[PDB]
DNA sequence: AATCGGCAATGACCTTTGGTCATTCAGCAGAT
């Protein structure tokens, strides 16, 4: 695919400030942009949210992280339509609102263990106090616990904030980008982390150990069998260069960001 | 046999096929396995023509695989998968 | 006492039609006529009740045949102050306050019932309102402890299939008046014979006879020997639930003693019912 | 040796007291248990001071009731008492 | 004096134009 892993791109839960009953699932890379979309300060907003009497909408959670605008296509299917989304893996093939807050968040919650979502490396947002109490309401009264890996945060107002401070560019990696392009420029990349063996700069995918301070590369299908030493998507991992640990989709935004996006990254570093 | 044991069975061929496929010298060529570890979105009927051009019979199994099989497969590794 | 069980004697549950919130609760021989305090139309009512806007008031569910006013007064404090009723046997000697809810109201009349203070009383459940007697039995559903099937939860909803709900209890002892009727017959002719129990001869003025409750028979026992007979359970005094020996008929014991209590203390209200 | 079934021996004592003394012969004037029986309100110092009289002693119980044990054993008994 | 839990009222929905369902969203009375 011609496309690195986009910057930011969401799933999220639409609320009116309204009635507090109304929601919508969507889905987008800008989520400041398409929330005026919504409340009527730009061209572009659906349907179900066009309503005078219910405007103006809130984010009041999200799901970033897709590694791809049809990753985040798909979840934002299966969230809008639970009662059609099979979750056993399957050989298959205006806007509803959802029935309440709490199916929501019920089927939230199962979409992220169900084994089609359960390794991309996602995170949950929330920006309000209630609809954070209802996810921990329903997360004490489930057996079956979320991954470790799967970070879920909060941000509320007081003490920019929310949809408004989450950055929609590459500036959190540029610092680990800034030390990719000296690395692989300047042909100081060594040998893989991992098999021992010489990389010659255009041998195959390498990639890049995320923490800063740290130059140690290897081949991209060795750090996935380091990651998981069955399974394929690594989620969770340890350098053996700088035993620092490492989620495998920030790993990822650099490689495929230094492989597909060059002229991203000029920008990026300007 | 299962029919989930079948399943099970033959999803470990499928697994083997692909990772044990050479990996790219192009990095703008990157294998089936390692478009996957960069969550390239995976086009069923592409990869049901790779698996069953060689690399099912390469890793011991002779049968031809089924698109929606694949899609099974890549639903329950977290593999994005889509139709063309 | 002096005084023979009384006709009706209750323990109500008060709620205000404007506001669901506010409850209160309280004892009375006269349903009707309280509710009416309650709401401004007769002269005696309450002061946490007194607010207009709260009004009018109504009666969403009650608890009947209390055999003394002292039984519904000391019932009436134990539902009104839940907070400091003690339930276990104890050693020891109005809501101005309201329940907190209807919820609590439901879950602390179940717990009054069960109790051995009131447990064996010949009680009877009344429910006027859908939404009340859905919170009890949402509440029964999920209690283990079911209420003896001795006690009866009647309901009484508006309309259906006239006077309904509170109108249409009962204020006086017509309920039972064949039942008196027969008993007088009985004995102011002497056809009482002997015990159904122990077979002994019970001349008239021999001590208390009761009369079984169904109608058309006979049995008179001693009130000793009945009991006994009755509870023929484990440790108990107070019968509940039994059956004539003679005519093999179930009975009530609350509903006998209401008979004894009347042949023997309350005679001239027995002239009243009879007409006499 | 218990506190919990000394208090059980105890109201088995009172119980018998109660029940097995004769019965009224004037159906004005009724006993402790027909009392109980009609649902006569029991005031407890009345029963008490009956109870020590003789009445323990006859069915086997030397010692004295204390009013409070004697309202415990109404409430365990649901005979409703009250205190004068 | 500010909170407060639980209600009464209200809005949205997809038409069965009103019985659902949810909310308390610039509420609400009453009680502490
Ligand atoms: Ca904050
Ligand atoms: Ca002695
Ligand atoms: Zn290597
Ligand atoms: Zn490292
Ligand atoms: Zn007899
Ligand atoms: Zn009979």
């Amino acid at each position: 695919q011609c496309k690195p892993i986009p910057a930011l791109y969401t799933v999220y839960v639409l609320r009116s400030t309204v009635r507090h009953a109304s929601l919508y699932i969507g889905s987008t890379p800008n989520p400041p942009r398409r929330l005026k979309q919504h409340n009527g300060l730009v061209p572009g907003g659906a349907a179900r949210t066009s309503r005078s009497s219910l405007r103006p909408w809130e984010m009041v959670a999200l799901v970033s992280g897709f590694p791809s605008m049809v990753a985040a296509l798909k979840f934002q299917w299966a969230l809008t339509n639970p009662h059609l989304s099979v979750h056993i893996p399957s050989a298959s093939r205006p806007q509803r609102p959802p029935r309440s807050l709490a199916s929501v968040v019920a089927n939230l919650h199962l979409l992220l263990r169900v084994p089609s979502f359960a390794r991309w490396p996602l995170r949950v947002h929330f920006f309000r106090r209630d609809v954070f109490a209802a996810w921990e309401k329903w997360c004490a009264a489930a057996s079956e616990r979320l991954r470790p890996s799967l970070a879920v945060v909060t941000d509320f107002e007081g003490g920019c904030w929310g949809i408004h401070a989450l950055p929609l560019d590459y500036e959190p990696i540029k610092d680990y980008v800034a030390k990719g392009q000296e690395i692989f420029e300047f042909e100081r990349q060594g040998a893989c982390v991992v098999c021992r063996e010489e990389m010659a700069s255009g041998d195959g995918l390498q990639a890049l150990c995320t923490n800063q301070g740290c130059d140690g590369v290897g081949h991209l299908s060795c750090w996935s069998r380091h990651f998981l030493k069955d399974s394929i998507l690594p989620v969770q991992g340890q350098c053996p260069k700088c035993g620092g640990e490492m989620e495998w989709g920030n790993m990822m935004k650099e490689l495929t960001l230094r492989t597909r996006g060059q002229k991203e990254v000029e920008k990026l570093l300007k | 046999a299962s029919p989930t044991d079948q399943q099970v069975s033959l999803f470990r061929y499928i697994t083997q096929a692909v990772v044990t496929a050479p990996r790219a010298k192009d990095p703008a060529n990157p294998s089936w396995h390692e478009k996957m570890l960069m969550y390239d979105p995976i086009i069923l009927e592409d990869l049901t023509a790779w698996l069953n051009s060689g690399q099912l019979d390469r890793v011991g199994y002779d049968g031809e695989v089924a698109p929606g099989d694949v899609k099974k497969w890549c639903e329950s590794k977290s593999v994005c998968c889509l139709w063309r």
